[PDB]
């Protein structure tokens, strides 16, 4: 809210009295953590995206899961998602232990809704399923790359107070598709731990209800862990409580 | 062999012994999952 | 553009050295003949290669760098009975003229001289140079190249260099009397020009349209052309591709390996498509002796017959329908399972199957 | 992959061709002393450090004009009582392999210096040397190609552009004793052609002349020579008499009180030598 | 005469919304229902898209007939005007949402809905656990990697700083949003087309969780 101080001489009773409004310190605080966390997320989607070109493919991203034909390609860019989150939770880890394996399914009636990517193990090693027609579909829906998405008081401070500064392929477009394959590897890659350190029935349990996540994460992710990507904002369903009471 | 060059992986005589000797890559990545082995060498 | 006629310009690849025989008195009205001669040249330093000693039939002759007078049309230059001119590789327009014919010389053939009624044309075997674009080269002062004329006539690896203040038309007229004298060397000569690549390409066009005027004054076709910076990226491209080292294969060369393709398949080498295709943003037609038709980029076609025959020459619906073109597409997609990057395109033919 | 195909993206470049030097044994770890002045795209292809350390020498600037021009210079590092060999400012071609002691320094900036000096047989020598030496094939080709290969640009980027300024004629230089009435002057133009286009360029950009005709105007900046140009290279050496005193006051009551905050002439000795001329500005 | 060119543009807008195939968020009205439909009419090429959705008018809770050559021309025609990559599903996707938009209301507030009534039997998620994953059982694995291996972070810090210069001038909040609605919409599609109940709630969830994880 609001302070006050007070200066005064010690010999001396003439005090001067000044109020301090603490909403311009707020306003500061809110436009510093902002940039240090857009800072953060943007270093790691560069991050992302370099590394996916260190594996130096030609293709660019969609392209490549276009490309049925070309599992290859596909498997490793998903296994260097997946070990790049992994790493993102678990700083010292740079490998993955354990080889893995990587189908890619190309049917409905084997895809299954909600889970692009998903786990199982052939009781001697882990495979991870692949729903290709999926990933194509999420990465070719078109965006919107014209709307803006958003106390009014403090929104025009920060406009006021804030500035603004008027040979990669990347536009936002192709931005977007790799946040969209990072978050999807993402929300994959908590499934696998939960699995991993909860047994296939709490995997299952979890696939059911990711509310489980809660506590089987934030046991050790809020704790020790970069916070989630999604935590850069609050997500909702617009209309959500009559959608629900549908 | 010896002589006056020194000590020499050389043969007395005919041709010499046969002497024969992670960075994720595309390549790395394997393919499907899926001679004289019971032998020590 | 009007020329007046009282100018008479001859473009010859010899004058990148001043004609000194060619000069003779003009007459005036009187025919009375003009002992006094002024040679215009494009820069001073020129002034230092004419010999005054070489004008017997002149008792003064005088020489000073032509310079664009703002303040005269060159629709009517001022005329100077006192004197006969002479202008030697001009590059402003001519506002002056002397008794009789103003006399000009040059190796270059810009728009004010392109229509000049009174043009003479030398003609000359072709001999071509040697383009060597590559970062034990010999220096010339393209500027001067007159100064260099021994090394420009003896060796054979030139490093062209132009001061930095020099301007676009002397480019053009060193880099034309350089190539002049090369059209004179008996062995052609490897030369790279220390200039941007943007700039040597407007040069190389505007050579090119040079040579066009001098075409339509009726000059000889040469073959010694050059090549756009982009058209020997894709050389290089090609020859890289196919194993070639640079320095060991010329362009020309590189070309000329598909003429065996040319004729006995009828085919049109992809290396001359593109480069036609380079050329058009700066259609192929050709055919042999005694032959009846003419082999093109379109593919056959009857001689003196439009590069495409009537439209409704072959019936395409057949197959040149969605439901055939879909069908073929799925059917490759199946049995190749695929799922991108597969086109399919009805075949159209033009006079000939 | 993220970049267009292709597409050569745009960024610094370190300039000091000794910034390439590494251990060509893999299994030793090396870093070069690269002053940070090697990041800018100006006319020196050396950084200070290396400068300092191989030819005795520190870049300056010489402000010149209405619009205040910079002109590059270099100055001397050698002391007064230095003699000899010492006094080589920058050795020749006939004399670096000597001045410079290859056998104590690392194979990498041998092949440098050989490849500076237009020493082809030195550079064959290391090369085939290299090729019969250690696991060349498993790493130490592709490094050794590599130093190659940029010192190569380098070379390729100067002497081109060297060549067409000696045969220039707007701009002239003439690194000699204008002082023709003297004698460790001589023939200072040729020795200097003698010189390889690269080092043409560095002694360009270090050594100032005593005088600069622009246009019709004349900035006489020394009533002498600072140095000289022999067989040997460049010297740090007076050519009328006895050495200028070069404290070296840095890197390797009653007066104070009157000398407080107070301008101070500086006892650096520039480079100063030769004739030069120009035609317009150029700049 | 009516703006053809209008009439197409907010065609194609309405029919990018109702097919999901554009996060792009935007208001819509009769007048672009208007717009769109006599668009199909005057357009000889969209003929039998504009019979289909008229064919909505009716109980619309049918599957309409047609031969394997009128498919075809259907979605070459729908893939022409979207510029795309399409399947049949749209298609049906596009009827069931027209269909509900022309039988719903005139109504002074939009009505927000989802996806429903796409390719009969209700199946739950534990249903499609079941079978799904008997039948990636089965599958085998097209390819794998070894043990341990090394993730293959880049080193070009000047590359990474190129990068990040080239990615500043994108608003985080529109790549979020756009990211989040892509994946949103491929799920209901796929919840859609297979006939089992969207859970909203659990969808919900997965934003709770990152927040409760987030407030820790
Ligand atoms: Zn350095």
């Amino acid at each position: 809210n609001k302070v006050r101080t007070v200066t005064e001489i010690v010999n001396s009773d003439e005090k001067i009295q000044k109020t301090y409004e603490l909403a311009e310190f707020d306003l500061k605080n809110l436009s510093s953590l902002e940039s240090y966390e857009t800072l953060k997320i943007k270093l790691a989607l560069s991050k992302y995206m370099a590394m996916l070109s260190t594996l130096e493919m030609t293709q660019p991203l969609l392209e490549i899961f276009r490309n049925k034909a070309d599992t290859r390609q596909i498997a490793a860019v998903v296994f260097s998602t997946l070990a790049f989150i992994h790493n993102r939770f678990h700083p010292l880890v740079t490998n993955f232990t354990n080889k893995m394996e990587f189908v890619v399914t190309e049917t409905n009636d084997t895809s299954i809704p909600g889970e692009p990517i998903l786990f199982t193990e052939n009781e001697g090693v882990l495979l991870c399923s692949v729903d290709r027609p999926s990933i194509v579909k999420m990465l070719s829906r078109e965006f919107d790359t014209e709307a803006l998405v958003n106390n009014c008081n403090v929104r025009i401070a920060k406009t006021f107070g804030a500035s603004k500064r008027k040979d990669f392929s990347i536009t936002e477009v192709e931005a977007t598709q790799y946040l969209t394959l990072l978050l999807t590897v993402e929300h994959a890659y908590l499934h696998y731990y939960i699995f991993k350190n909860y047994g296939v029935f709490e995997y299952c349990k979890s696939l059911t209800d990711h509310s489980l996540f809660t506590n089987k994460l934030r046991s050790t992710m809020s704790t020790k862990t970069s916070n989630l990507l999604l935590s850069k904002f609050k997500f909702t369903i617009e209309d959500f409580d009559k959608i629900n009471s549908n | 062999i010896i002589d006056e060059t020194g000590l020499v992986a050389s043969v007395p005589d005919g041709p010499e012994l046969y002497n024969p000797i992670n960075r994720l890559q595309i390549r790395n990545v394997l393919k499907f999952e899926g001679t004289l082995s019971g032998y020590e060498e | 553009m009007e020329c007046p006629f009282q100018i008479q310009v001859c473009i010859s690849d010899r004058f990148f050295a001043f004609p000194h025989n060619l000069v003779e008195p003009q007459s005036d009205v009187g025919n009375k003949l003009i002992e006094n001669l002024i040679v215009y040249v494009p820069t001073d330093d020129d002034r230092l290669y004419i010999d005054k000693k070489q004008f017997p039939k002149f008792n003064s002759v005088l020489v000073y760098r032509h310079e664009h007078d703002v303040n005269i049309d060159s629709r009517s230059p001022k005329k100077t009975a006192s004197a006969t001119i002479v202008y030697w590789n001009p590059l402003v327009p001519i506002t002056e003229i002397g008794a009789g014919e103003t006399r000009v010389f040059s190796v270059l053939l810009t728009n004010n001289l392109f229509y000049c009624n009174t043009m003479i044309v030398h003609h000359e075997n072709p001999k071509c140079p040697i383009e060597f674009t590559y970062p034990n080269l010999r220096p010339i002062a393209c500027e001067i190249p007159l100064s260099h004329f021994k090394e420009l006539v003896e060796s054979n690896d030139f490093l062209l260099c132009f001061n930095l203040e020099t301007s676009t038309m002397v480019k053009i007229l060193s880099l034309k009397r350089i190539f002049c004298i090369f059209q004179y060397r008996k062995q052609p000569a490897r030369y790279v020009i220390n200039l941007p690549h943007e700039e040597i390409d407007n040069l190389y066009n505007k050579l090119n349209w040079e040579r066009t005027r001098r075409l339509m004054k009726g000059d000889v076709p040469s073959n010694c052309a050059t090549v756009n910076r982009s058209s020997l990226k894709y050389i290089k491209q090609a020859q890289s591709l196919l194993g070639i080292p640079d320095y060991s294969q010329t362009v020309v060369d590189f070309v000329k390996m598909f003429q065996k393709i040319i004729f006995p398949y009828q085919l049109v080498p992809n290396v001359i498509i593109k480069l036609n295709n380079f050329d058009q943003m700066v259609k192929i037609r050709l055919f042999c002796k005694n032959d009846s038709i003419a082999i093109s980029s379109s593919g056959i076609v009857p001689i003196n017959m439009p590069d495409f025959s009537p439209p409704n020459t072959f019936d395409y619906s057949d197959y040149a329908n969605r439901t055939n073109i879909n069908f073929v597409t799925q059917r490759v997609l199946t049995d190749g399972g695929f799922s991108s990057g597969i086109t399919v395109t009805p075949v159209k033919y033009n006079y000939y199957l | 992959l993220v970049p267009v195909g292709m597409a050569p993206r745009q960024m610094r470049v370190n300039r000091c061709i000794f910034a390439s030097i590494v251990s060509f044994d893999a299994c030793i770890t090396y870093k070069s002393p690269c002053s940070p002045d090697a990041y800018h795209d100006d006319g020196w292809f050396i950084c200070n450090n290396h400068l300092i350390k191989r030819f005795k020498m520190s870049k300056m600037v010489l402000p010149i004009f209405d619009n205040q021009f910079k002109m590059t210079i270099a100055r001397h590092l050698v002391g007064n009582k230095e003699r000899g060999i010492k006094r080589i400012l920058i050795p020749s071609a006939t004399n670096y392999q000597d001045v410079f002691n290859l056998n104590s320094m690392m194979q990498a900036e041998q092949l440098i210096f050989h490849l500076i000096y237009n020493n082809e047989n030195a550079v064959n020598t290391i090369c085939d040397n290299l090729k019969y030496t250690e696991g060349f094939t498993s790493n130490t080709q592709r490094v050794i190609h590599s130093v190659y290969a940029t010192t190569k640009s380098i070379l390729d980027t100067t002497n081109p552009n060297t060549f067409c300024s000696r045969v220039s004629r707007d701009e002239l230089r003439f690194f000699d004793v204008t002082n023709a009435r003297a004698l460790r002057g001589g023939a200072g133009d040729q020795l200097f052609n003698n010189y390889s286009g690269f080092l043409q360029n560095l002694i360009r950009r270090a050594v100032a002349p005593e005088y600069l005709q622009i246009d019709t105007e004349e900035l006489r900046f020394r009533n002498c020579a600072t140095c000289i140009i022999d067989e040997t290279g460049l010297v740090a050496s007076v050519p009328d008499g006895p050495e200028l005193y070069n404290p070296i006051r840095s890197s390797d009551r009653e007066l104070d009180r009157t000398l407080s905050g107070y301008e101070e002439y500086p006892t650096y000795v520039p480079l100063f030598l030769g004739y030069q001329i120009i035609n317009s500005e150029n700049n | 005469l009516i703006n053809m060119r209008r009439y197409r543009n907010a065609a194609r807008k309405l029919i990018h919304h109702y097919s999901l195939n554009s996060t792009s968020s935007t208001e819509y009205k009769i007048s672009d229902v208007v717009m769109t439909m006599i668009f199909l009419l005057r357009s000889e090429k969209y003929h039998s898209l504009f019979k289909l959705l008229e064919t909505t008018f009716d109980d619309y809770t049918c599957r309409p007939q047609m031969t394997q050559v009128q498919t075809d021309t259907l979605l070459d025609a729908v893939r022409s005007l979207l510029e795309m990559t399409i399947d049949l599903t749209t298609v049906d996707i596009m009827r069931s949402s027209f269909a509900r938009c022309f039988n719903s209301p005139i109504m002074r507030y939009a009505k927000i809905v989802l996806l429903q009534n796409v390719a009969d039997k209700r199946t739950t998620l534990e249903e499609l656990l079941i079978e799904r994953g008997e039948k990636i059982q089965m599958l085998q694995p097209q390819q794998y990697i070894n043990s341990g291996t090394e993730i293959p972070f880049c080193d070009d810090a000047e590359f990474l700083n190129r990068l990040l210069k080239h990615i500043d001038p994108y608003p985080l909040s529109r790549m979020y949003y756009n990211a989040a609605n892509t994946m949103f919409y491929t799920t209901m599609e796929n919840y859609a087309v297979s006939n089992c109940k969207f859970n909203i709630e659990d969808y919900n969830n997965i934003f709770k969780v990152m927040e409760n994880i987030r407030k820790h």
